[PDB]
């Protein structure tokens, strides 16, 4: 079988600038001068896009800002200018040989300015603790860098048990990320406690159990 | 245009088969070769094998022998793929795709929107729905939806209309349980003074629930 290989994983980019991203096989893709690697974005939840055929060639619908280069096994993707809804996985692929393989993919993320999250926390519904269950809930929203640090408070104490945090991808218009962080208590240890705390690291947001 | 629609997601249990389907539009069928690939849930993506319609002729990926087979139905133009003696690593989402000649690098030009197929012993559970209002010059209001099985759920505010501000999380699996959240920030002067209403699908468990995000 043919092993593609990308480089690198992940990339991040500035508005503008050029994102370049390699695929090396283990043995010749192509045959009489014509390629047979292909190149394809795909947005969270959809199938793959064609970007590239046969090493070089624009797909339908294709915008000049993609190119590729390479042959026998040394290949390449450019995309210039960097757009905001750029930020997508990319994956090479093979067809020369049964089976067909694609490469392990690369993450190509947008760079921009970073930004603070705007922070809303929530009690427990009612119905929820008429159920015997207490989900206190913290969102974090449009935030750069991704990377962020969420802590839990209650009654002025770091409370690190029952949290769970889920992040969105990449916001294709403006280039941020947020991400949910829900505690999980009983509603015999929600009623417990007054103060309930969420921080992002900082950006602090609270209520009192009343 | 040309366009490939693939049947729904399914949960079947392991051990259990299962034939997902691919229906072509806007070509002729027989001329052209029909891929599927595999895409686990975080991962990348595999070739399983590729019939040419006209005369029903296969290539597989020897990975997936005896795993799979692959059908055609020229009338209909529909594809199928059938999965045997599923595992829990035959979880993913499966997709079809048509692919072109060696003038075009022999590429996949079109996709069908992929088929979820969860093989799992454990059991559909619908959703519980909880509205999230303020504890209380824009407001954030939520919506938990927790402890479903399987996945997917679809959740919208007010049927759909009110799309911007929104941000819908990916779900989190606990104990055989998926738990989502989706946020959406209004202004001010549009909420209580005006409803907002989370409205959440859970097609496996044959649920749709409407809570209205009522002031506290």
């Amino acid at each position: 079988d043919i092993v593609l290989t990308q480089s690198p994983a992940s990339l991040a980019v500035s508005l503008g600038q050029r994102a370049t991203i390699s695929c090396r096989a283990s043995e010749s893709v192509d045959n009489y001068g014509i390629s047979f690697m292909n190149w394809f974005q795909q947005k969270p939840g959809q199938p793959p896009k064609l970007l590239i055929y046969a090493a070089s060639n624009q797909g339908s619908g294709v915008p000049a800002r993609f190119s590729g280069s390479g042959s026998g096994t040394d290949f390449s993707l450019n995309i210039h200018p960097m757009e905001e809804d750029d930020t997508a996985m990319y994956f090479c692929q093979q067809s020369k040989e049964v089976p067909w393989t694609f490469g392990g993919g690369t993450k190509l993320e947008i760079k921009r300015a970073d930004a603070a999250p705007t922070v809303s926390i929530f009690p427990p519904s009612s119905e929820q603790l008429t159920s015997g269950g207490a989900s206190v809930v913290c969102f974090l929203n449009n935030f750069y860098p991704k990377d962020i640090n969420v802590k839990w408070k209650i009654d002025g104490s770091e409370r690190q048990n029952g949290v769970l945090n889920s992040w969105t991808d990449q916001d294709s218009k403006d280039s941020t990320y947020s991400m949910s962080s829900t505690l999980t208590l009983t509603k015999d240890e929600y009623e417990r406690h007054n103060s309930y705390t969420c921080e992002a690291t900082p950006i602090v947001k609270s209520f009192n159990r009343n | 245009q040309v366009q490939l629609q693939q049947s729904g997601a399914e949960l079947v249990k392991p051990g259990a088969s299962v034939k997902i389907s691919c229906k072509a539009s806007g070509y002729a069928f027989s001329s052209y070769w029909v891929n599927w690939v595999k895409q686990r849930p975080g991962k990348g993506l595999e070739w399983i094998g590729q019939i040419y319609p006209g005369d029903g002729d296969t290539n597989y990926n020897g990975k997936f022998k005896g795993k799979a087979t692959l059908t055609a139905d020229k009338s209909s133009s529909t594809a199928y793929m059938q999965l045997s003696s599923l595992t829990s690593e035959d979880s993913a989402v499966y997709f079809c795709a048509r692919s072109r000649g060696y003038f075009y690098g022999s590429t996949y030009d079109s996709w069908g929107q992929g088929t979820t197929l969860t093989v799992s012993s454990a059991k559909t559970t619908p959703p519980s729905v909880y509205p999230l209002a303020p504890g209380s010059s824009m407001v954030t209001l939520g919506c938990l939806v927790k402890g479903y099985f399987p996945e997917p759920v679809t959740v919208t505010w007010n049927s759909g209309s009110l799309s911007s501000g929104v941000h819908t999380f990916p779900a989190v699996l606990q104990s055989d349980l998926y738990t989502l959240s989706s946020s959406v920030t209004v202004p001010s002067s549009t909420w209580p003074s005006e409803t907002v209403t989370c409205n959440v699908a859970h097609p496996a468990s044959s649920t749709k629930v409407d809570k209205k995000i009522v002031p506290r």
